[PDB]
């Protein structure tokens, strides 16, 4: 699960 | 909900131009609108390694995995060990692998 950059 | 997605967006273009203080407004704004969810921790911790104080970004990733034990936060759970990693990532990764030429920085093996 990813979340920014 | 998806203004909450772009607005974390904008934060970490900021910190590509050097609006600190602006991308800190877009983390800060999660946390006032969501005080106590892990999301506003996990992009504060992103904001961490995007001003450049990793060193609390591994620790920071640590107290948001204290926020886990049910089936609503299972992707809280990846999200701050991804965190710990690519914090670590971004401090100890120095690109050059010193064999080959696949990558590399530019010049090194091939001029």
């Amino acid at each position: 699960m990813e979340e920014v950059d | 909900m998806s203004q909450f997605e772009k607005q974390k967006e904008q934060g970490n273009s900021l910190f590509k131009q050097g609006l600190y203080r602006e991308a800190v407004h877009c983390y800060d704004q999660l946390i006032t609108a969501q005080p106590q969810n892990p999301v506003g921790y996990s992009n504060k911790a992103m904001a961490l390694i995007k001003l450049g104080e990793y060193t609390q970004a591994i620790q920071m990733c640590q107290q948001g995995l204290r926020y886990t034990s049910t089936a609503e936060h299972v992707a809280i759970r990846s999200k701050l060990q991804y965190r710990l990693e690519l914090a670590q990532g971004a401090v100890g990764s120095v690109q050059i692998p010193v064999v080959e030429v696949d990558e590399l920085p530019e010049g090194y093996d091939r001029s």
